[PDB]
């Protein structure tokens, strides 16, 4: 038995049984769910996708809490979303790899063995917009409907950083890790060593596409007392331009919580935090 | 230099008083068993969050010592002081003794429940490995587990704290029998020289923030070390600790870095509100001061503005003194953190039944005459008139929200006006239904009132966002909103106005604002025609002033006026001398209920969703027609108003609903549209005196 901390998930696990459902579904939900032909129901859905290319896995979560063996994963996807999606990612490349090898097949192998795959869940319970989400609610999955009030331009944000070097002829480059950029101060020693002298150089680096988006919100019910709420929401590449001004619309992505800068001088922090969606799908 | 922090000491003693708390958590059987121990083990089972603690209990556990001959060496009085120590060590006790959990860990529970059961978890593998390895090398219980406990370093219980805890205080009853603690003080009567103390204040809550995290403990997380770093935050602020404090790297060449975890912070749900003075309690020539209070936790929903409340909490210093030179030196702002909310008008949401509230509409029952003994006993204070106070009732039970299934929705609540002469009591009757309706609210021509009708748009004070302010149609919902002087209002008024009575929404679309924003509010009106008083040479629909159109909203109007009488007028001046004479009402063979057990009467009828008869419904449409028929064919001439609508077929529906809720009965009966269509005619017959 394996354990990630904080955590109830067992990667190996989920593994076995996010793919022993995923070879085995049939809408049950029409026999299970409530009181409402087919047949291998996603499988016809992933090999549809091989040669359209749309990397996209859009994902019906009731799926989930009807059948049998995974109401086990629908409380953790919802509850966990940002490490219970990195599984889906990689059970779904290894899960569209069985459908190869089981394959005569032509040369797909040499691309979506590099190529990377991914999941948007959207179909989960309705909430009471942004008041109900006590911050019990923090980091997992949520949805909204509303509308778009305005958005702002695409912002570039850092993904590969790079350096160049004062002398010596050697730049560098560093990934980004969870937020920050560990700038080396020696200079390569290797090479040679200056203390201090190098250079982060602007354009040379590698860049995600970012956008802000504000949402005005609506919810099903309202408390007596409320009033409109203008929701700050991001959204990355792959979603840019996807959804604009005066559209009504389904919204799915992760609570979250930052802090923000009290001013452009010094690093005090206001402990009296903000808080936005990251998006994940929109319907 | 220990003349520097010169030692004093004081009759309390902490080190004892929480000997005296260990027995009281398990001590206690005046009110499953010692029900703190059982309501710990709903902790235990994961059920409930928050720990309301009652002084009501504490003192007569003392008395159970004292009669005992035992030392009580009094909580009471040291906890309405200093509370903030309390709150922060009688939580300590409940950590070192809890029952220990029943409904094992499962998946369907709220996340944060298995994070701490690991921490803890590993908290015990720690002293468990630890004590093994020392036993081993080469070697009594409170001996060597003193040495586990010292060496290793742990997550502290504040860290695991399932809950979060809060105390209630003890009302006026409980200090006069057996013989203080929580005077209602006034926000002006605070006097400053009360921080520390837990008090009681009441007041309007004007406004509030939304409830957004506040953090109360930073997690950061380090790679090198493994080991975790726990910063407490206090103040308003904080400064990141990147540089690593971890005991495996202090004793190290390289420092090396660490992240925060967004998750493993301990938040709490952070809110706070103004209370304005309650005005008939300001000086004279005085004005409504304002206090600031904060909320922690579980609470934080429970207050809502334009709502009377006691709050009950402990008042409290902030760093806060101006701008520098504005000064003299170590001043505080001032705070009160919320502890315990009850409000003296309730909210109609919260309804349940348990042993005391059923009785109480029982009693009211069994008397029978249910709707007549209302009636009257709305506003008694004013002269007879019953058929508008019998139509107030209703307006308060308001029929039924009906939604088609397909994408419609008809105002299942009334709209009223109460037309009429001077010396009619107006404003009386206006201000008696705001007192007797939560969320009521009271209204006037002139001045504010476009605003004051509307949303405004406010930069909020507390934090970087913008927010919409309802006006009175907003500040009210699910409940009355009473306008006077009412012909007075202008077009950017009755714009408004007309909008609302129609359907529950107001749509706005200039400057900032784009919203659509929900009403739900009945409009009680008071007006008076254009020359005060009527004049029988003028039809109505030249008397009054009102646009037909805006005027067919309204499901009744009342021409409430008066005409000069040898007897009637003498009954009256006997009622105004009478309680004139004195406060109380007339020694009728009846009483006039208490507002409040009529409140909850009607919570309770608006539970009620009943459902018509065919034998009415084809009544219903019978009458209609013949009114319809009559109202158009013949009612063009002389005293004839208006005409007969759909929306007068409704309003008979919507009355005939709450009659049926009135009667507490789920089915509405041909009895009932026979006394609905009675105060729709009744209400004009006065125009032929
Ligand atoms: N029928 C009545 N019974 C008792 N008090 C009355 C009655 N009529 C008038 N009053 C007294 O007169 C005042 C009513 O003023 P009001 O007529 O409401 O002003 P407005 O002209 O704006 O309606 C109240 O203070 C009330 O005490
Ligand atoms: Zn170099
Ligand atoms: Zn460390």
């Amino acid at each position: 038995l394996r354990i990630i901390w904080g955590t109830n998930v067992s990667i190996q696990e989920c593994t076995t049984n996010f793919r022993n459902f995923l070879m085995s579904f049939k809408y049950k939900f029409r026999k299970i769910l409530d009181e409402r032909d087919e047949e291998l129901y996603y499988i016809k859905q992933l090999n549809e996708m091989r040669e359209l290319g749309t990397s996209n896995l859009n994902l019906d979560a009731r799926n989930l809490l009807a059948y049998k063996q995974t109401e086990d994963l629908y409380h953790q996807l919802l509850n966990y979303p940002q490490e219970v999606i990195s599984i889906m990612d990689q059970t779904i490349k290894d899960c569209m790899v069985s459908l190869i090898v089981d394959n005569n097949l032509d040369y797909d192998l040499d691309e979506i063995e590099t190529k990377f795959y991914k999941v948007r869940p959207y179909n989960v319970g309705s909430c009471k917009g942004m008041r109900e989400l006590n911050p019990n609610d923090i980091d997992k999955l949520i949805n909204l409907k509303g509308l778009v009030l305005r958005s702002t331009p695409v912002i570039p944000d850092m993904k590969v950083a790079f350096f160049k070097c004062n002398v010596c002829d050697h730049t560098m480059a560093v990934e980004i890790d969870r937020g920050v950029i560990q700038e080396p101060a020696r200079c390569e020693r290797i090479d040679c060593n200056e203390p201090n002298s190098m250079s982060l150089i602007h354009n040379r680096c590698s860049f995600a596409d970012k956008q802000v988006i504000k949402l005005q919100e609506t919810p099903d019910f309202v408390p007596d007392g409320q009033t409109p709420h203008s929701i700050s929401l991001c959204v990355y590449d792959e979603l840019v331009d996807s959804c604009r001004a005066g559209d009504r619309i389904e919204v799915t992505g992760t609570f979250r919580s930052i802090p923000i800068r009290a001013n452009s001088r010094q690093r005090v922090l206001k402990s009296l935090y903000k808080t936005y969606v990251d998006v994940v799908h929109v319907k | 230099m220990s003349a520097a922090l010169p030692s004093i000491q004081l009759p309390v003693d902490y080190n004892n008083l929480f000997n005296e708390i260990t027995d009281f958590l398990v001590t206690f059987k005046q009110d499953k068993g010692p029900k703190y121990m059982a309501m710990l083990q709903k902790v235990a089972n994961r059920e409930l969050n928050s720990v309301i603690i009652d002084l009501d209990d504490i003192l007569q556990y003392q008395n159970e010592k004292f009669l005992q001959g035992t030392q009580a060496d009094d909580l009471v009085s040291a906890i309405q002081q200093n509370a903030n120590h309390f709150t922060e060590l009688f939580c300590r006790a409940i950590d070192n003794n809890m029952p220990l959990p029943t409904k094992e860990i499962d998946y369907k529970d709220d996340v944060l429940d298995v994070i701490l059961n690991q921490r803890r978890l590993r908290n015990e593998r720690m002293l468990s490995d630890r004590t093994n390895e020392i036993r081993s090398e080469n070697l009594m219980n409170d001996a060597l587990r003193e040495v586990v406990e010292d060496e290793t370093e742990l997550f502290p219980p504040n860290l695991t704290r399932r809950y979060f805890l809060y105390f209630k205080p003890l009302s006026q009853n409980c200090a006069r029998r057996y013989r203080i603690s929580s005077k209602p003080l006034s926000v002006r009567q605070i006097k400053g020289d009360f921080l520390g103390q837990l008090i009681t204040v009441r007041g309007i809550i004007t406004r509030v923030s939304d409830v957004k995290p506040a953090v109360e403990v930073i997690a950061y997380t380090c790679d090198q070390c493994g080991y975790e770093v726990f910063q407490e935050v206090n103040s308003r602020t904080f400064t990141p600790l990147s540089e690593c404090t971890s005991e495996e790297c202090s004793q190290n060449q390289t420092k090396g870095q660490l992240f925060m975890s967004t998750r493993a912070s301990k938040f709490s749900a952070f809110q706070e509100c103004k209370i304005q003075e309650l005005s008939q309690q300001v000086p004279v020539g005085h004005i409504p001061r304002s206090l600031n209070i904060h909320v922690n936790g579980t609470l934080v929903r429970s207050l809502s503005p334009g709502d009377i409340v006691d709050v009950t909490g402990i008042f409290l210093p902030a760093p806060y003194t101006g701008f520098k030179a504005l000064k003299a030196g170590l001043l505080t702002e001032t705070y009160l953190e919320a502890q315990f909310v009850r409000q003296h008008k309730k909210k109609f949401a919260s309804f349940s039944l348990t042993s005391d509230v059923e009785e109480r509409v029982m009693e009211l029952i069994t008397s029978g005459d249910v709707y007549n003994r209302l009636a009257k006993s709305i506003a008694p204070e004013i002269y007879g008139n019953l058929d508008v106070k019998k139509a107030l009732l209703l307006l308060l039970v308001g029929g039924v929200d009906k939604r088609v299934g397909d994408g419609m929705k008809i105002r299942g609540d009334i709209n009223v006006c109460l037309m009429g002469d001077p010396g009619v009591a107006k404003s009386q009757l206006l201000k008696a239904i705001c007192k007797i309706s939560p969320r009521g609210v009271y209204t006037t021509g002139k001045g504010s009132s476009g605003v004051g009708l509307t949303a405004a748009v406010m930069k909020d004070p507390v934090t970087d966002e913008m927010i919409l302010e309802g006006g009175a149609l907003v500040l009210a919902d699910n409940g009355i909103c009473c306008i006077d002087e009412f012909d007075k209002m202008d077009e950017s008024d009755r714009t408004a106005i007309h909008e609302v009575m129609e359907q529950q929404t107001i749509s706005i679309s200039k400057a900032g604002i784009n919203t659509t924003l929900n009403a739900r509010t009945s409009i009680l009106a008071a007006a008076n025609p254009l020359y005060g008083r009527y004049n029988p040479r003028l039809s109505p629909l030249d008397n009054i002033n009102l646009p037909a159109a805006l005027l067919s909203r309204f499901d009744i109007l009342f021409l409430m006026l008066d005409i000069p009488s040898r007897d009637d007028d003498e009954k009256l001046a006997e009622h105004v001398t009478y309680v004139h004479m004195h406060n109380k009402q007339p020694d009728l063979d009846f009483t006039p209920v208490e507002p409040s057990k009529m409140r909850e009467y009607i919570a309770y009828a608006k539970t009620k969703r009943p459902v018509m008869s065919e034998a009415v419904n084809d009544y219903v449409v019978q009458a209609y027609i013949r009114l319809r028929q009559d109202s158009k064919r013949e009612m063009d001439s002389k005293f004839s108003f208006g005409q007969a609508t759909p929306r007068t077929l409704l309003g008979i529906i919507r009355l005939s609903q709450a009659l049926a809720k009135l009667r507490l009965a789920d089915m509405v009966d041909i009895d009932d549209v026979e006394e609905a269509l009675r105060l729709v005619r009744v209400s004009k017959e006065s125009l032929y005196q």
